[PDB]
Parts: C-alpha cells; structure tokens; sequence
RNA sequence: ACGGGGAAUCAGGGUUCGAUUCCGGAGAGGGAGCCUGAGAAACGGCUACCACAUCCAAGGAAGGCAGCAGGCGCGCAAAUUACCCACUCCCGACCCGGGGAGGUAGUGACGAAAAAUAACAAUACAGGACUCUUUCGAGGCCCUGUAAUUGGAAUGAGUCCACUUUAAAUCCUUUAACGAGGAUCCAUUGGAGGGCAAGUCUGGUGCCAGCAGCCGCGGUAAUUCCAGCUCCAAUAGCGUAUAUUAAAGUUGCUGCAGUUAAAAAGCUCGUAGUUGGAUCU
C-alpha cells in the first residue's frame, strides 16, 4: 500500500565503538572499511598452488 | 462358516495371503513372471528402432487397414508392433527412424479393433505426433 | 495389407479456411456471460426444447 | 560413526529452547559441561534470544569476549558453554542478575534476581562415596564435588552452596511435607509439596506431589528437586508459582485480562 | 540439508462426478451471484465448510462435560462468531451445521464492497478492489476474497491515494487535461 | 527390501508407498591388512592383490566424484564447470583465519498458495419483467444482448529514473515519467451417439481413410471419420501413458460365496490347532 516502513538502527557511543561493534559491511556503507579486491577462486588456486611448494618460495608464488 | 474364536488369527491371516493369489489382478503383479514378459520392464513409455511398416486388418464385424510399425527395443533388444493412430501418420514416418511407444491404453490387452497390438507411437524422430499431424511443426531429416 | 491409402480423406478434403470473428470473452466476464445467458433473463418460451445449440 | 559428533542439527535441537524451522540448518550444539545437552540453555541462545541483548551469533562473541558474562560467578568466554538448572548468570556492566528456574510449561525463563541472592545456588546430591584414606565426598548435578560434607547429607537431598566458596552452608533432606520442583518430564516446572514416595526395588521410585491448589501429580524420583523445607522456598520463584493452569483458565486470563486496556 | 520448509496444503476437492447436471447449475448460480471468476472459487469455499462441519461432527460425540469439546468446540464458535457466518445467540454447537456456502461467500470483501455501495455490480466490486482502490482501516487491500471480519467492516473506505476517494486524478483524465 | 519418524488414499475397517533433507545403519571400484590416534579397520590415510586407467626419455612415476560444479554412458526419466563467509553453525594456538558445510542467485508448468485477460453510462431494440388500457398502446421502474453503436473515467502487464532490499546484486514491496478500443496488449486443452455436459447443422469420403477406453461408427442422406460454423467442460492450464488407492461386500475381521451360475474332500477314524454346559456373596 506504500504509508509505513520498518526497520531496525542503533546509536552508539562513539566512532570506536561503533568501528568495534559493528560488522564490516555496515561500516563499508559509510566509507569507513574497505574490503580488498580478490575474487574468492582466486585464493583457493593461490592457495592451493603453495601447497606444493616447501619454505620460503611460498611467498614467491602467486 | 468362517472360523470365529478369538485366538484364530493366524488361521485367518494365513487363509487370506493363500486366497489372495487365485485374485489374478494380484498375481499378475506380485508373481514376476509377467514383469519379465512385459516388453517395456514397467515403464510408462520406451524408445526403438522401426524395422518396418507392417499394417494389420482389423478384427470381425467391421473392416478396415490398421497401420501398424514394426519397432525394436533399445533398452532390451525386444520387438513390438505399435500402433500409428491418426490419418496421415504413417507418412511422417520411413524406416529406421527413433520412435517413441507408449501402451495404448489398456495396462497390455490389445484394444478393440486391433488383433494383438498393446502399444501406439508417440514420437517420431523427436519430434510429436500431435505437432506433425496438425502441422505445428516439421519431419526432421 | 495394402499401405497405399494413407491419409487418403486427410488430403482429399476442401481446404475450408477459418473465418474471422471476435475474440471471445475471458475468465469472470465469461462466467458472468454464461450466467446471463441461462438464468438471468431466461426466455418464458417454448419449454423442453432445452438444448443450446438446438439446430431447428 | 567413527568418534564424537560436533554439530546438532536445528529440528533435532531441545524444544524448549524455542529456536524457528527457518534460520539455519544448525543449532548451537552445547559444549561439554556440567549439564545433559538435553537438560540446559547455552549461553548464546540466553543472549541473543531471550535477552535480546545481541542480534547475531557474532555479537554473543563480542560480548563474552569482553569478559561481561559470569556463569556461576566464574568468567566464561564461551558461548555454548551449556547452563542449566539453578545457574547464576552475573552481567555486572547492567546489573542484573538472572537464575535458571524452570517455569510452568517445560521450558526455561528469564528469571532476574537481586544480587542479594546471587551469593548462593542450591544443588542436588547424586552420589556420596569415602575413598582416598576415608575421605568422603559429594558429587551434585553440576559435577560439583564437596569433599569433607555434613554426615547427614544422604542422596536425592539438597545442599545451599556458597558461590564464592564453593562449600556447603546448610541443607534440606528428603522427606514428606517438603516443597520440590519437577525438573524433568511431562510435569516439568511444578511446584509442589512432596505427599507420598512409592518404593520399586529394582526400578524407580514414583514420588507423589500435591499442589498448591490441590493438583495432585507424580514423577520418578529422579525429576525431584527439593526447594524448601516446609512450604517455603529457599530461592525465588517465577511469575507464576509453580502452577500450571489448565488450557481453558489459561485462556480465560487471557479474555479478562486484556480488558484491562484504554 | 536446507533452512527450507516444504509444509503446504491444497485448499480445494473437485467433485466425483465431472459432469452432473443440477452441480454444475448451482454452482454456475453461485458464481453469477457472487462475482467469482470460475469454479475453483466455489470448491474453495466448499472446502473450507466441510473442514467446518467435520471438526463439528467430531466434537459432537464427546459428551458435554468433556475438556476436549469444552475448549475446542468453544473455539470454533468463536471464529464463527468473529468472521461474521453466525450471530451470537446461536453459539451451540448444532447451529454449525445449518451454515451453508452463501453464508461464508457474504462475507467476502467483493461482496462486502458492493453492499456498501461503493460499487454498483459484483463485477465493479472485483475491479475496483483489483485496482487498488478498496482499503480496510489503514491498508490497501488488493483481494477479493478476503473475509472481512465483524469488527473490520464499519472501516472500508476509498484508499487516499486513489482518483475516487484521494483525488489525484489518473491516468486517463490527466491526458485528457494535456489535450484541453 | 536399508529400518524407523512418516506419505497417498480412506465412512468404519483397510490397502499401498516410504531411494529422498530428521534419527539410526552401512559403504567409498571389488575383497583383504594395517599405521597414527581418545576415537578409524579411515579411503579428499597407507600396503597388497583382482578390475580399469593417466604420464613416460621404456628405466619408472602417480590413481579412486555414491562431495560441489561439470562431462560421457545409460536410459521414459532429472538444473550452473556462477557469487559469498554477511546468516545458521563447526574447526583451530583463535574476539582476527578457514568452511562447494551452509547461505544467495541462475535453470525449473515437480508440486502447492493468491490471482489479470475488462468495468461503467446514454441511446436503440419489432428484447423480457413490473402499473394502466378489454386491447392497440402508454414509462428512466428492474433486468438482457450475434449493438465489430457512441462516450469518457479506472488500471495494470510491459518500458523505465530513484529509493529500499543485500556481503554485493537480483526479485518482490514503494515511488517518478511513458503506458489500452477490433482495450490485435486476441487463452488454451479436450470434446458434441450413450455412459457423460454439449448440434440426426452444412460440405467431403463411401466398411475406404479413419474414429472408438467400452458399446459401437463408416457399404452414397455418417448425430461418431476429415473439415467449416455453433455449442459444452475445466480454465493458465488441459490431454496421454504407466504405478497405486478408492470405487471392490470383485479377497469379505467388520463383510462375500459353495443344490442348478466357479466351488462340499468318496466315506470314516484321528494328533496339533480352534472352540467348549450348570454351579461358589
């Protein structure tokens, strides 16, 4: 019918506060957490290629 | 007179489960013997290979030319004559061609006219009967 | 037996082509159509010969 | 299977904890502890469900990873860590203090308590054995062993445990005329006088109870928790006493109640 | 596994015998009657009567001072009662099986739009209720067979932000005002 | 034949299904043997053998989708090599990492719920009904339409900014703007001899083609085939095939039958089974 509309919402104490408790995605909407730029098929091929690899060429792979 | 104790269960549970199976509805379905006979092993539908048009007359009082097919099984290499039902049909239709049979309705008795004919095409060539008779579609080659 | 005639009728028969009319009527107004045509506005007239597409 | 499963599925969960067909395929599955996986409220569904203090499982972590929550008053930073039967919940950041009674009809409640009484809980006694250079021992429902106890402290009583101690103050033992709660089957969360305790050598013993206004119920002798001595309880009660009302009162509260309204 | 629920129930029964004359004329007259789009809409209504009558007809064998029947039976009555099929003096629980079909389709909201007398056919009553013109106390509703309850019919009323009760006029006549 | 919880049908009694998301069992191509560990006779561990099969420089090396996707084969018969740990929870040294568990989309007429495809008004009818006229005929009083008659008023389906939703998106909900007169923005699937609602109308064919579950139809006037018109039934759904349940008191405990319709053993004795007379406050 379109007259109402619900939702939640919360009022923290500060911006501490709420950069603690508060999830990561909810803060992304206010520019405040930026999450990084990997597609998830890439870390499990990245992943799964230095599991061949023994010490320190692990950090060369990728 | 029946027996009527009340300790005469098993006399009457076990006459019942002898004289279930003079019931030939039941036996024809819990006996495996015309499970194996069926052409298809009870399924609804089965596809085949057409061997040839071979057209069957009809039975006493009334005359006419049945045209019937003459298919292959794939699924257990057995033979059947299926029935092609509307007028026109037998011309969708030439040899060696992939048919899809059903049964014609009667759960494997031959119905009426028909002399010994237990199944009737539905497809051909993948495409229907049905689309090909009322020309919503074509005979792919 | 012989094979030859097959769709014999099916081909013989004049091509009669459908004639255009209105489209009909669709889901309630069809309901209410056929509602009205045999109770509402039933004819007080020749009775018994209740048989909707009576041809004479 | 091969070894112990880790996951409880949410139509399989215990149905007092109230938890919907639709959020999740699991349930909290409680850690190992004092309680029955059967017979407790973990921490997380006290939280967020009844208390509403969180909204997901996520922030049951963040609040019990701040230390807030003492079950028992001792810290617990995990969140299915399983609570169950007359366990002190100490929040000090609010100031509440809850315990876990059972209410009328089988399920637990938010019970909150004046921290006056959160000193002490009491306890059942489940088995008493010497051992160790003739030491003698206790073991309660909550595992709790209180080795060097009163000698006439015998099985199926009730001692008052000191919370900050962890010793015995003073007890009930188990005799008519006292006052119990019903802590397990269809008669659960029923208060009411012990009358009569029927003897099945070999099997269980049937304990019968009277109400407050004349119900009469009975139990094995394992649901049987002693409350008080008497007729008076040695802790709180819920809203309601004890009692379960019958489904046609419990509607006709309802109807006169509501017109109480404007 | 799944957080889905597959719990769903069909709401009407066809009838044993497809074509019997004087079923079909009845129900064809309670659909003239009453607005109703096709036959489904009266073995709806059918349907929800026999689950009525049935829970009645169980109820009626336990004797009068049992709790079951004393409970139940009191609250079947009263949605009876609420939903506007009964009045209130006849809350015994044989005057359940004297309800009929008609008396659960008056209770419809299309019916109960064209008493009132903001349409002027059954027909009106359907659209003007599938436009999103009718609403019940705050709420447009956009359903015609929606059971208006006892206390919910003095409100039903011409939804405010419609060309008939609101007043912004609508598609039609603003084009009509461009072209003058 | 994996078993249960259960599912379909059902007056009462019953009958049949239950591979399938919950509980319990088993098994990782087929048997067998172990290591480690609290827990495994573990296969996203190892060692053999039998069966397949990949690379190879011919000396050797590595395998196990009845996980999620995907492919082939099989068949009547079944979806994307997609996005994410935000939800529900689990594992770890852990408030932080991970999870094809799981969630979200895509395909999806399996199936179930709501529900459009028009409403209204003024005319006119060689339409009906209500008051009068003996009757002709007099009326906004109520209805109807084979009016492709006129007329504005209402609106979604679409097209589409924005918000909202969400991890991020979509979808629905909310709103701009456009959006209906053969409102071509056309509703279909089966049928019209009886069972069984509904045409012995017209043209064609002439025991042919074909229809028809059953009875029957067709041999020159076909109520039945091939079509045109008209009508009927269900209606965003409707036909067909097969399994099964009711109908079936045609499996019968309730509740059938046995002279002649199918059926009482040739006769008698007899153990088990089944059933057993009065009588005690």
């Amino acid at each position: 019918g379109g007259g109402k509309t619900t939702g939640f919402g919360m009022i923290y104490d500060s911006l501490d506060y709420a950069k603690k408790n508060e999830p990561k995605h909810r803060l992304a909407r206010h520019g405040l957490y930026e999450k990084k730029k990997t597609s998830r098929k890439q870390r499990k091929e990245r992943k799964n290629r230095m599991k061949k690899v023994r010490g320190t060429a692990k950090a060369n792979v990728g | 007179g029946k027996c009527r104790g009340l300790r005469t269960a098993r006399k009457l549970r076990s006459h019942r489960r002898d004289q279930k199976w003079h019931d030939k509805q039941y036996k024809k379905a819990h006996l495996g013997t015309a499970l194996k006979a069926n052409p298809f092993g009870g399924a609804s539908h089965a596809k085949g290979i057409v061997l040839e048009k071979v057209g069957v007359e009809a039975k006493q009082p009334n005359s006419a030319i049945r045209k019937c097919v003459r298919v292959q099984l794939i699924k257990n290499g057995k033979k059947i004559t299926a029935f092609v039902p509307n007028d026109g049909c037998l011309n969708f239709i030439e040899e060696n061609d992939e048919v899809l049979v059903a049964g014609f309705g009667r759960k494997g008795h031959a119905v009426g006219d028909i002399p010994g004919v237990r199944f009737k095409v539905v497809k051909v060539a993948n495409v229907s009967l049905l689309a090909l008779y009322k020309g919503k579609k074509e005979r792919p080659r | 037996g012989s094979l030859a005639r097959a769709g014999k009728v099916r081909g013989q028969t004049p091509k009669v082509a459908k004639q255009e009319k209105k489209k009909k009527k669709t889901g309630r107004a069809k309901r209410r159509m056929q509602y009205n045509r045999r109770f509402v506005n039933v004819v007080p007239t020749f009775g018994k010969k209740k048989g909707p597409n009576a041809n004479s | 299977a091969r070894g112990p499963k880790k996951h409880l599925k949410r139509v399989a969960a215990p149905k007092h904890w109230m938890l919907d067909k639709l959020t999740g395929v699991f349930a909290p599955r409680p850690s190992t502890g004092p309680h029955k996986l059967r017979e407790c409220l973990p921490l997380i569904i006290f939280l967020r469900n009844r208390l509403k203090y969180a909204l997901t499982g996520d922030e049951v972590k963040k609040i019990c990873m701040q230390r807030f929550i003492k079950i028992d008053g001792k810290v617990r930073t995990d969140i299915t860590y399983p609570a169950g039967f007359m366990d002190v919940i100490s929040i000090d950041k609010t100031g509440e203090n809850f315990r876990l009674i059972y209410d009328t009809k089988g399920r637990f409640a938010v019970h909150r308590i004046t921290p006056e009484e959160a000193k002490y809980k009491l306890c059942k006694v489940r088995k008493i054995f010497v051992g160790t250079k003739g030491i003698p021992h206790l073991v309660t429902h909550d595992a709790r062993t209180i080795r060097y106890p009163d000698p006439l402290i015998k099985v199926n009583d009730t001692i008052q445990i000191d919370l900050e101690t962890g010793k015995i103050t003073d007890f009930i033992k188990f005799d008519t005329g006292n006052l119990c709660m019903v802590t397990g089957g269809a008669n659960l969360g029923r208060i009411g006088v012990i009358t009569n305790r029927e003897r099945h050598p070999g099997s269980f013993d049937v304990v019968h109870v009277k109400d407050a206004n004349g119900n009469s119920f009975a139990t094995r002798l394992s649901n049987i928790f002693v409350i008080g001595k008497g007729n008076k309880p040695w802790i709180s009660l819920p809203r309601g006493k004890g009692i379960r009302l019958t489904i046609a009162e419990e509607r006709d509260k309802r109807l006169a109640a509501k017109q109480s309204s404007g | 596994p799944v957080a889905r629920s597959w719990v769903c129930r069909k709401t009407y029964v066809t009838p044993r015998r497809p074509f019997e004359k004087s079923r079909l004329d009845q129900e064809l007259k309670l659909i003239g009657e009453y607005g109703l789009r096709n036959k489904r809409e009266v073995w709806r209504v059918k349907f929800t009567l026999a689950k009525i009558r049935k829970a009645a007809r169980e109820l009626l064998t336990l004797d009068e001072k049992d709790p079951r029947r004393l409970f139940e039976g009191n609250a079947l009555l009263r949605r009876l009662v609420r939903i506007g099929v009964l009045d209130e003096g006849k809350m015994k629980l044989d005057y359940i099986l004297g309800l009929k079909i008609e008396d659960f389709l008056e209770r419809r909201l299309q019916t109960q739009v064209f008493k009132l007398g903001l349409a002027k056919s059954i027909h009106h009553a359907r659209v003007l209720i599938r436009q999103r013109h009718i609403r019940v106390r705050k709420q447009v509703v956009n359903i015609p067979s929606f059971i208006v309850r006892l206390d919910s019919q003095k409100h039903i009323d011409f939804s405010l932000r419609s060309p008939y009760g609101g007043g912004r006029p609508g598609r039609v006549k603003r084009k009509n005002a461009k072209k003058g």
